[PDB]
RNA sequence: AGAAGACGGUCGAACUUGACUAUCUAGAGGAAGUAAAAGUCGCAACAAGGUUUCCGUAGGUGAACCUGCGGAAGGAUCAUUA
RNA sequence: CCCGCCGGGCAGCUUCCGGGAAACCAAAGUCUUUGGGUUCCGGGGGGAGUAUGGUUGCAAAGCUGAAACUUAAAGGAAUUGA
RNA sequence: AGCGUAUAUUAAAGUUGCUGCAGUUAAAAAGCUCGUAGUUGGAUCUUGGGAGCGGGCGUCCCCGCCCUCUCGGCGGGGCCCGAAGCGUUUACUUUGAAAAAAUUAGAGUGUUCAAAGCAGGCCCGAGCCGCCUGGAUACCGCAGCUAGGAAUAAUGGAAUAGGA
RNA sequence: UACCUGGUUGAUCCUGCCAGUAGCAUAUGCUUGUCUCAAAGAUUAAGCCAUGCAUGUCUAAGUACGCACGGCCGGUACAGUGAAACUGCGAAUGGCUCAUUAAAUCAGUUAUGGUUCCUUUGGUCGCUCGUACUUGGAUAACUGUGGUAAUUCUAGAGCUAAUACAUGCCGACGGGCGCUGACCCCCCUUCCCGGGGGGGGAUGCGUGCAUUUAUCAGAUGGUGACUCUAGAUAACCUCGGGCCGAUCGCACGCCCCCCGUGGCGGCGACGACCCAUUCGAACGUCUGCCCUAUCAACUUUCGAUGGUAGUCGCCGUGCCUACCAUGGUGACCACGGGUGACGGGGAAUCAGGGUUCGAUUCCGGAGAGGGAGCCUGAGAAACGGCUACCACAUCCAAGGAAGGCAGCAGG
RNA sequence: UCUGGCAUGUUGGAACAAUGUAGGUAAGGGAAGUCGGCAAGCCGGAUCCGUAACUUCGGGAUAAGGAUUGGCUCUAAGGGCUGGGCGGCCGGCGCCUAGCAGCCGACUUAGAACUGGUGCGGACCAGGGGAAUCCGACUGUUUAAUUAAAACAAAGCAUC
């Protein structure tokens, strides 16, 4: 639960957890200010991104991030990683000889942010194209849906 | 390649310019200046190729130093200054001015004006951004950043400019049932009244412009132009009203005229 | 201000060795496939081709070929009598 | 035991259903008036089921499998004689 | 003012067959079974009914019709629906937006026809101290932008109720 | 114009291919009277080049004491025609070839809110509070001397200058602000006399943009969201130093007011500190390539897949470094190889569906024998720039010098 | 080296010639010597990589080839015992539970910094290797006192 693992301690730039004291009482009783903001198109901001005491510079909510030029989806098949989801997404080419089509896939590694904790093996992950913030990885997880999930026994 | 290129060709020219294809195989190219190259148009190709004053490049260069070509009450050397949308080439010796604006065909016509007409402008703005010491100012279209404006001014307004002055005179919002014309796609060189507009937060938008024959049509808004209120221009406008008339109209009328002629 | 020059740090042309890989190439001798004018044995298949034929396996043989275990009809027999 | 009916069969026999080059076949039909789903598999005759690589086997051999070069026919069915 | 040979390649060649083949005897069904990629996967969830608007919505052929919730937004009566959503998400169909030059389809253009070229044509006692016009359109595969269509193809909703 | 015929035969129906048959590009062969267009060393040889050329340049407006000319005229003080050279700018464009290169270049769509950019244009260039009516030096051509076999070879002395280099001033504007604030004035509780509040304020540090930072308000602007463009709070502001004219021509004028020479003046050009635009520049999102399983399980101790803290990089990342659990890719064809493959816009032919060819003159990439390297420049990892090595080879007086025509002709 | 033992192996002194026996070293070549690499020399330990043909699939194999190795100063990991709300205990009142506290202990492994005239398995110990041909399959045995081999035996095969 220590949010200090890391070799230095991460800070948000733009927060202030550092202030004064006044007397009979201290700072530390309230929560630490949360820099955070809402995106367009109807990505709300959800929950557990507000309210969560996790620090990310690469968050589509709590960090630099701006996602632009394309918004795009894809499935979760596999998750072992550190802070990412591997997704891949069908869709059909035509070939104009045999007037028929192939079935393709291309899949991508995403980089998710910590505050989505709810999701499980085949269900669908809404992406959208962010900065080269790494070699491979271009993209960011802005939404999460189910498919056929909500009860695991 | 290395660096910016320095050279265009006959074919690399803009198909709207009128250019021959058995002449040369290199163009005039035009060179940097406030407009993008590729929807601007030189001195010589304004002179030479349209208005017939000169036959040869050279002759064309010989008047430039003989200083009688002025441009927006400036006389500018460059034979490949970028003459670009809403400039006026105004000749004091033969006393003619001409409104550069696009006919009904998505072409760069010249179009005469009055003298009084010419002395002030037409502009558009890009962005506002506040400067130096906590003023606003107004990159445009003509990239003719202007001072102090107007704050009830906001993007994708249209400034009046005169020649001498260089101000803010009158200025226009962006709303519907105001009168415009494309600036580029397939629709350029169209005038009509914008009936509709619709927004996408991530992508171009989209205003429906609806002309006084009913031709209705779509169009981006980075290619609409604001020129006057309601619907009447505050400048002069060509001949066609900058209605494109359908290939069948067209000729009908071409066949008429022929007819009527002969 | 500073030329010549020396130490440490990086690719590194090039070099040596080794490994892997691709292509092109010589070679004594050996053994096949291609055409033949039509040279020597008797004749395996075409008839019930006289030991129906073909299939695989095994085995043998101057050669076609022979033999056994099965397996078919391209063997002469939609049939063989209460 | 006899008479039938119903569903799943191995089946003849006749038949201008039909298709097929015909021999023959209710599938070897619904096929140019061309599309129910799909696998394996062929692309003139040889070279050749050969060479080489891989893999299985104690061996014999099995599975996978070319190229160079060479030929105007090899073939299927049917017609009347011998 | 041409023709042949040589060789490469296309149609021929339904002789690679998606369109559009064949497998008893002409080349060919694996001995058979299992099984995963991958392929193809039955009907079934608003269809009619008098709408009136037009002809020969009457039967029939081309049009919207008797989708929400928040300031009924040009401190509170009908002459309003601009925007914060989607009684869900794909595929396909049509339009619209995105289309660097040439070529090609082709508009008009003559005068040596055309191939070509985007030019030229138009009254002239010539003071005629020269008017007008062309230099358009179509297509741009696939991928993505957008607004409708909501047959066809698959998907889920709520069954131990963790249901609106 | 959606086509056959001949060819297994004693002759016929089939299967099946070829022979003829029609266009298409390279050359060969025989002939060839005219004109209008027009392709033309890519194929094996991206193999080597003798020779000649292909990048130079000046306005009234940087510099002009060249015995190369020349006007006024030797009382003046800066004439001009102008070699050459310094200074700034172009030479990274153009043009030839496809060796190399196979999700790579490129073709369609998008972003750089993830960055930069002499060039033209639009702003700004009294925004900051601290010798000027013009500063120091050498270096050019030039003269006079020299070296060898030498070059687009050159040291040492006397000179001269720049819009070249370095330093740098007054003006420009009287003041405000945040702190530190002595001192001075006024108001109220207080029967007392202490406090509680307003103001001036000398004297001190800072108080512009560019940059690095840490903090605050943000129902100044706008985007859908930037940590954005703005305002301040406290410092640095690089001596291998940012900005505030030591620059050059044109026609020449107004004022002596408190003055016989002081101020006021226009038209421009020259590069800037920063912002914007454009030519662009490079790294990026979705979508698309030829043959190949006799290439099936591959990348990863050496960075391969990601996170954290650093380094440079014009900026955003395994570009690199260290610690962290293993991860990613693959029968929807990876990894590998071949290609007589640069890609595409595009070309031949035609019922339709289609099969082939794409260097070519168009738009992008790569190369200049090979791959290495680099200084100036905004933009080079540049070859009509240099260095080293490898083959080739030019001159040599044997001590060295000087090289790349897959640029245009020609061999 | 210690406990224990000894007096250099049936004599001593002096010198340091040739030839010899035993032990070393050698510039530049690198088997040119010789019947023949005989003799000598090279290699040698351990750790980390990497290993071919062929094959009876067991091997070949320490194949071949390469890197490291000292001293010093640190770091990380690898365990044992006891306890769990003056002296006891009749008791609800305690809860060891991401294994916590205290005490005890030996041997290694890996990583890093520093450091020396790059020297470090520093003496000692301690495989040169590869491509082939012939014979015998292999292990074993044999002419004590010149022949250790291809000779003999051997399992297996066959015969009487």
């Amino acid at each position: 639960a220590d949010i200090q693992t890391e070799r230095a301690y991460q800070k948000q730039p733009t927060i202030f957890q550092n202030k004064k004291r006044v007397l009979l009482g201290e700072t530390g009783k309230e929560k630490l200010p949360r820099y955070y903001k809402n995106i367009g198109l109807g990505f709300k901001t959800p929950k557990e991104a507000i309210e969560g005491t996790y620090i990310d510079k690469k968050c589509p909510f709590t960090g630099n991030v701006s996602i632009r030029g394309r918004i795009l989806s894809g499935v979760v098949t596999k998750m072992k990683m550190q802070r990412t989801i591997v997704i891949r997404r069908d869709y059909l080419h035509y070939i104009r000889k045999y007037n028929r089509f192939e079935k393709r896939h291309k899949n991508m590694s995403v980089h998710l942010s910590p505050c989505f904790r709810d999701v499980q093996i085949g269900d669908i992950v809404t992406v959208g194209e962010c900065r080269p913030l790494s070699k491979t990885v271009r993209f960011n997880v802005l939404k999460v849906t189910k498919a056929a999930g909500t009860k695991k026994q | 390649a290395r660096g910016p290129k320095k050279h265009l060709k006959r074919v690399a020219a803009p198909k709207h310019w009128m250019l021959d294809k058995l002449t040369g195989v290199f163009a005039p190219r035009p060179s940097t200046g406030p407009h993008k190259l590729r929807e601007c148009l030189p001195l010589i190709i304004f002179l030479r190729n349209r208005l017939k004053y000169a036959l040869t490049g050279d002759e064309v260069k010989k008047i430039c130093m003989q200083r009688f070509i002025k441009i927006d009450g400036k006389v500018r050397t460059d034979i490949t200054y970028p003459a670009g949308f809403m400039d006026v080439i105004s000749i004091d010796k033969t006393g003619e001015n001409f409104r550069l604006i696009y006919d009904t065909k998505g072409r760069f016509a010249v179009h005469r004006i009055t003298p009084e007409e010419a002395k002030y402008k037409l502009c558009k703005v890009r962005k506002i951004f506040v400067g130096t010491k906590g003023i606003p100012h107004l990159v445009t279209h003509d990239a003719r950043t202007i001072r102090y404006p107007d704050p009830l001014i906001k993007v994708n307004d249209t400034i009046q400019i005169d020649l001498e002055t260089g101000k803010i005179t009158d200025f226009i919002k962006f709303d519907t049932g105001n009168l415009c014309m494309v600036t580029g796609g397939a629709n350029l060189g169209r005038i009509g009244v914008i009936t509709n507009r619709e927004r996408h937060p991530g992508s171009f938008d989209v205003v429906h412009v609806k002309d006084a024959n009913g031709n209705s049509f779509a169009t981006r808004l980075s290619n609409i132009f604001v020129i006057g209120k309601g619907n009447k221009p505050w400048i002069s406008l060509p001949r066609g009203k900058g209605i494109r008339l359908t290939i069948a109209e067209e000729r009908d009328k071409r066949l008429a005229a022929k007819q009527s002629s002969g």
